[PDB]
């Protein structure tokens, strides 16, 4: 629901941790997130029709 | 009273349009874009992913 | 025009199309079986050449 999305915003997280080679201890991290998409626009097309289930 | 076409244009130009709700005393941000021009990438699969990220 | 018109693009674009979506559907008028009755209809020859004299539409409502 909207509240749990409001306080936990990011849906996925993929973290890669690599070493700086030849410089020991120094770690190199890529932290990539995918947030919740918030509804910001749509196009609508309407059509009368018969025969529809 | 910014009409909604004018609001979407201000949103594409990187502006935050404070829009008055007509007949009320309340206002709203329909959009909060930042300045940076949204890039156009080629219309492939990887291109639409990179536009999505951008 | 023939495609209708739309507003300039907003946050919520609503337009109505013929939503049947009938691909492989084209429109034709039922073509009239236009019978061209050609016969001797006046008491004389006309000097006017054949390409210039005109056809006369006849129905029940203006035959007289």
């Amino acid at each position: 629901p909207a509240d749990v999305r409001s306080r936990r915003p990011l849906r996925a997280a993929r973290i890669e941790v690599m070493d700086v080679e030849g410089n020991p201890g120094w770690y190199q991290v890529s932290l990539s997130v995918r947030p919740h998409f918030k509804y910001m626009g749509a196009n609508f097309e309407l059509s009368l029709v018969g025969r529809l289930d | 009273l910014i009409t909604d076409r004018k609001e979407f244009e201000l949103a594409e130009e990187g502006f935050i349009a404070l829009t008055m709700r007509k007949g009320s005393d309340n206002a709203a941000f329909f959009s909060a874009n930042s300045i940076q021009k949204p890039k156009v990438f080629p219309n492939t699969k990887e291109g639409k992913e990179a536009e999505t990220n951008y | 025009s023939k495609e209708g018109s739309v507003a300039p693009k907003e946050r919520i674009n609503i337009k109505y199309i013929p939503a049947t979506g009938d691909a492989q559907a084209e429109a034709e008028v039922e073509l009239p079986l236009k019978t061209l009755v050609v016969g001797d209809f006046k008491g004389h020859a006309e000097q006017t050449p054949l390409e210039e004299r005109a056809t006369v539409t006849v129905d029940k409502n203006n035959f007289e």
